């Protein structure tokens, strides 16, 4: 296929750890731990010869 | 409306329709507490203040701000060259901003350990400026912009102002302001912030550089009307006083009469980048070329656009004319020559003079037969009829708009470092706590089409065809977004 | 090698040619490049392409190349004009070499 | 003077030993020429050791000098190496760094009659190696 | 009365140059130091984060309007120069060859903060009382002191680097700068000359400047 | 239309109504062939150069142009007279260009005893340029415009440009630019061309003098000034003394405006003996450096020519000199030449050769007297006014304003109306019409032309508003 | 049509519009038997 | 083009021929004088139907110029067919145009 | 047209800048005029 | 590097028709030389 399926790309947006109190230009290294979990269905229309 | 309702979406691409460009940049913020909720008072004598030229006075705010004003939070390094090498001129004319997918954290510490856990009820003050009742900070170059990099989760930097001092001590006309005292708007979890702004008319900034000189303009196989004294004596003797006159013209292009002269002067040091060359003293701030205000000397950094250095002298740099950008992870103090990124204005020589020369010579008296004919030189030349000038170039790295400041009068406001000048720009015990959240900017950019009918090629801002270990702008092994050098929007050519 | 006289000599204002003997594979089948060197000094290219010569570098100095010899010919010759002249071109021969010769020592009498 | 060469990494080396030359180029693209080294022995006409191609895809060097030096370049921080190992006191001499005046790309091929000749040198450093 | 722009009667609570936020760096750098320490050999170029510790040597957009500097008077007279300075010692202007006093020319501050003795000499309008415009310094270099300074010459291994004091200075982009101060003694318009071109018509008695006044 | 008939008319009438006046001049122009049709490069080295400062690169162009910047070409003496006596101010409206008759002729030289004929199927191309996309060389004060005279034949000069260069190479953003590569249009023998052209607004001319002067606009105060700083002689007589501004003593009055800028230039004696006998016409004369390339400061800020009173004084290069009917290239006397002056703007403006005034260069105290110093040249102040240059009957017409960030009184320094879009270049050429080719088929671009030329006639009309 | 009546006019340039270029190029020739 | 576009391709093609001049050499004792002939014709079709043999596909000298101040000679045309060795075959086509 | 979502910046074809007796892609002093290099297509990228 | 024969035809590749040898000059569109090699090219590959 010239235009298969799109490929699906997924992440966990970064939820940053408290910052200092006195500013830094420095961009954050300290992040929450953190996963999602949920479900997927697919549905796929197949036709027959 | 909700917690689980998410308030809004990632929205990061530049559109390019006809003479349009629409650039969107959504970033990752986190907030933290200033000054522990506290207005605090600060001044130059707290650090000491052992120089009336550092002298300041003014107040800390627990206010933060979002500061988009470089180019590079709204262009990437792929936008940016479809942008220089394509047109000849580019300004901005509407904003949007939004601000969504609020998330404030509470921090609890218990003995050495300390848990984060979501606290719903909170909510976080966001007000914006459009009567510029504040003291405007968004137009000195600062840190604290979004990140060019749209990964980056960047901190918000602590606002503050200054205001009218005498040393350290204020004087009776300084003004205190609250950031209280404007209505402002709360949002908690699921509520979202969002206006819009018109850029005032601001001339485009001009993209290009010039393929003739100033003195140039001439047609080189024909003669002046005009005539010059050639010669004042018929040679060696006495009493060989004599006035000739020829015709001004091909042969001798320099005496030519024009109609128009290079722009001003106010002359810089010149230092060489081969350190061997300058003087063995210490003269960065005692040869610096300055300008005093109430008996204070500020630095004139950059001061006037001129040509940073003669052609086929690029080692040679105007002592404080240059914008100069660190490269990544280069330290506060000290650092070497090859941890900055010393940007030139050679692209602007066309027009105007250059930094580190005189602007001409004049007369210094009459000539007699007692007398002979004495010159002078100018280090610095104020605006004459008849003078044309190119203004400061804008990087990648560098500002985008400044507020004008407001007063009786101004000269050519565009300011000074780069890009657009505008008079209406875009109980102490408490729980320790932060938020964060999404920002997302759009700015919608007009263009001009480059026309010209050069025949042979331009020259162009192209990436570098050998193999290194890194590919530029881009990240490194351990994940460091970095940006290898400044780049200046000047490449394609117009008449002069 | 390129072979050269170790020596020239001339008088202000006269005519002095220095010249280079080479094998086919490299003054013959290649251009000839000349460097003027005064001592202490990196050298300067005076000729480049038999007989072409760079911007910066005076109107008398004229090289040309007949066969496997090339000559540099110097006019109104100066003091300024007193130094070492090395005669270069590519060798085709012995896996790729750019060959400088022996060096010439243009002294100015009187 | 645009174009500028220095050298860095001279000194005095004992025979047997070896020492690494670098050139840091400045004022013009430095990928698009091929570089050479160009040694002068005390009393001595010039002498070209080694060059190596704008890529730095091939190398050349002289029979003297070969399987003993090594050329190379890198080309993101626009500098010419000239690796030396086993050398001998026939090696003393000031070591020039030559840039090639002719100005080639991808789209041609490396040519090594015509981009050879150098237009513009360097101060040069001496190296010597001494018992 | 022809358009005209509204004269502004207040007195900037902001300086010039210190309208940067106090609390943030610039990610602008500056040349820190020549030299390395007391010695022989010891130039080297260091650079240094223009930041809230050293505010002078910051990058900013605008620069004071211009000067032409008038001679200081004190109010003490045994401060004074014991001669005749009044004329011979004055700022002038020569036209056609007849020589003007240039009163009171640009609007520059009176004094610094802190020294109100002193006086530009024709600077001033004197009804005897003396106005001075101590509002304008925020914008407007001193009546009685320098522009800045400007590089005389090339620094070199043989010449070290030489400055020299700039008297006047005409206008130069990225100029601001306030107008003279209206008085209820002062003048209120003024008639603009008719000529090929003039520059910011505002009279410098003070007023409304006007093409066709009353 | 046709051969056999005409494609137009003789016009060469100036008519007056109201306050607005037409011109019409008709002339006849002799057209050659340049470069044998090349784009050939011009530089430095090719005219000889050694000389820093003239160091130049650029293309000279087979193509030649229509250049109308002078007013004598629209004006004559009497229409001039009219012009000055009567009116304040003068200004263009509207542009009107055509080129008719055009003619071709062929050369046939053999062995001498040339002959000449007409060459029918031959075309003229022409073509404006109205997007500025060429360069503009028509404000450098040049020769080659139509004559004074309307019963004069001129020949049209040849087309150039300079572009960017160090030395006499070229750098890389040196611009190339092909005229054959314009869209234009071609014209035998029967066509005509024509266009219109609206000048875009630009303020009157001043055409006179001011009455009163700059310093003098007093009547014969309340402002007070310091008269006198001490007492008398002796020790200690320091003192603070106000007297009132009045009408016996004019120079100390408060003004609202000063003069306007200056640049000082040298100042030259008509009579030689009161010169110094010294080689002072380039070491002594005003300049301005751009990259490190010197050029003379000619004419420079409007300024007065000399004080009054003096009338063998004049400025370096601070005028505009032309020369008489007749007179030589190189080293010509004073009196083959004219050196005009502008005494009317002194008013208004310092003078040239005079400085503009003092400044207090240090602080008095008891231990130092009061300093001061002169200052040479000024730039722009608040409450500056001051005059224009005149405009001449030789002199030029129009400017060209270049396209820059910024600029200040755009107006020309030698004179005359500065506009964004002045009126476009008319480029011309002869059509090239090879010789016979070799019959065997040659890649090689044909280099065998037949000798020719063309003439024709070209009528200019711009209309004018009077003040 | 007529002697002296110029048959076409000179057009070269390029003028791009969208997502399409019109290139015109004029020349002068000649043909021998 | 090639610094803006991932792709191109030629839609439309327009060609004119105007401004026809006819010079008649006269060579007489050795020195020629070049006049215009009015009366003469220049013939000129093209091969819509694609009957004659294709020349324009073997990259051929002769195009126009890359200048546009250059004047060029036009090509002569000619075409080739079958053949063993030099000689011609049954096969072999002719063709007047 | 170009679609890419590259972030890095492009190679490009550009006439470099150096002084030389001539610019590239045009006359020379004599009227002659040359091209010195081939010029392809082939410059902006494109995923496989 | 080359080798110290004649084979700009001897070592050709071409393509027979009708009894006649014609070389294969360019063919199918082939990389001229690896990555990294600028001194290479292919004998009959690519137009000159």
């Amino acid at each position: 296929m010239k235009h298969p399926p799109p490929q699906i790309l997924i992440k966990n947006t970064p939820v940053p750890a408290d910052p200092p109190t006195a500013f830094n230009k420095d961009k954050l290294n300290s992040f929450i731990t953190q996963y999602s979990t949920g479900q997927v269905s697919v549905e796929i229309e197949w036709e027959l010869q | 409306d909700g917690v689980g309702s998410s308030s809004g979406n990632w929205h990061c691409d530049s559109q390019w329709l006809g003479d349009r460009v629409i650039t969107t940049s959504t970033r990752t913020w986190a907030l933290p507490t200033y000054n522990n909720h506290l207005y605090k008072q600060i001044s130059n004598s707290t650090s000491g203040g052992s120089s009336n030229d550092n002298a300041y006075f003014g107040y800390s705010t627990p206010w933060g701000y979002f500061d988009f004003n470089r180019f590079h939070c709204h262009f990437s390094p792929r936008d940016w060259q479809r942008l220089i090498n394509n047109n000849w001129g580019f300004r901005p004319k509407r904003l949007n901003f939004k601000l969504f997918n609020i998330q404030v954290k509470e921090v609890t510490d218990n003995n050495g350990v300390k848990t984060i856990a979501n606290n719903l009820t909170s909510t976080v003050q966001v007000f914006t400026d459009s009567d510029y009742q504040l003291p405007y900070v968004l137009g000195s170059a600062h840190e604290g912009c979004l990140p060019p990099f749209p990964a980056d989760v960047f901190m918000i930097p602590q606002y503050g102002y200054l205001t009218l001092n005498d040393g350290s001590q204020a004087v009776g006309r300084s003004s205190f302001y609250c950031l209280e005292y404007f209505p402002s708007q709360m949002l908690r979890t699921g509520n979202n912030f969002q206006f819009s702004y018109e850029f005032e008319n601001v001339p485009f900034h001009s993209s290009y550089a010039h393929s003739q000189s100033l003195d140039r303009l001439m047609n080189p196989l024909i003669d002046q009307y005009l005539y010059y004294l050639s010669k004042t004596i018929n040679g060696s003797g006495q009493n060989q006083q004599t006035l000739k006159f020829s015709v001004a013209g091909p042969s001798n292009m320099a005496v030519q009469g024009r109609n128009y002269i290079p722009g001003p002067s106010y002359r810089q040091q010149r230092v060489s980048t081969t350190v061997t060359q300058n003087n063995n003293s210490e003269f960065a701030w005692p040869g610096a070329s300055s300008w005093a205000l109430n008996g204070r000397n500020s630095l004139m950094n950059p001061g006037p656009a001129m040509a940073s250095h003669k052609e086929g002298e690029d080692r040679f740099f105007p002592l404080s004319g240059s914008l100069i950008f660190g490269k990544q992870g280069t330290g506060r103090d000290n650092v070497d020559a090859d941890k900055v990124m010393i940007t030139n204005e050679e692209e602007i020589k066309t027009t105007n003079p250059v930094a580190t020369e005189s602007y001409g010579q004049v007369a210094t008296n009459h000539q007699s037969a007692q007398a002979q004919a004495q010159t002078g030189w100018v280090q610095n030349q104020g605006i004459l009829p008849g003078m044309v000038w190119q203004d400061r170039d804008v990087y990648l790295q560098g500002p985008i708009w400044a507020k004008i400041p407001h007063t009786d009068g101004n000269f050519h406001p565009s300011p000074l470092m780069g890009g657009f000048g505008m008079k209406h720009p875009p109980l102490n015990s408490f729980i320790t706590q932060y938020s964060t959240g999404q920002v997302s900017v759009e700015i919608e950019w007009e263009l001009q089409k480059e026309n010209s009918k050069r025949w042979n090629p331009e020259i162009q801002y192209t990436s570098n065809y050998y193999k290194s270990n890194n590919v530029e702008f881009a990240v490194n092994t351990e994940g460091v977004y970095s940006e290898p050098r400044p780049i200046g929007t000047r490449y394609l050519t117009r008449n002069l | 090698v390129l072979t050269q006289p170790p020596s020239a000599s001339g008088t202000p204002g006269q005519r002095v040619t220095i010249s280079c003997s080479g094998s086919s594979s490299n003054i013959g089948s290649n251009y000839v490049y000349w460097y003027q060197q005064i001592p202490g000094t990196a050298p300067k290219l005076l000729i480049y392409s038999n007989n072409q010569r760079p911007s910066g570098v005076p109107d008398r100095f004229s090289g040309s190349k007949s066969g496997t010899s090339a000559s540099l010919a110097i006019s109104g010759l100066r003091s300024e004009d007193e130094a070492d002249y090395y005669c270069a071109a590519w060798d085709d021969s012995l896996s790729g070499n750019w060959v400088f010769g022996g060096g010439t020592k243009l002294t100015v009498l009187g | 003077s645009e174009v500028q060469l220095l050298e860095s990494g001279g000194g005095l080396v004992q025979p047997g030993k070896s020492l690494r030359l670098s050139c840091a180029a400045s004022g013009f693209s430095f990928s698009n020429y091929a570089m050479s080294w160009v040694r002068q022995a005390p009393g001595k006409g010039l002498e070209w050791v080694s060059g190596i191609s704008g890529s730095g895809g091939s190398t050349n060097y002289a029979e003297s000098v070969r399987g003993r030096f090594t050329i190379s370049r890198d080309n993101s921080k626009n500098t010419l190496y000239l690796e030396m190992n086993s050398l001998r006191v026939e090696d003393t001499a000031v070591y020039y760094c030559a840039k090639g005046m002719s100005y080639y790309d991808r789209s041609g091929y490396f040519w090594a009659k015509y981009h050879y000749g150098m237009d513009v040198w360097g101060q040069g450093i001496t190296v010597t190696v001494s018992s």
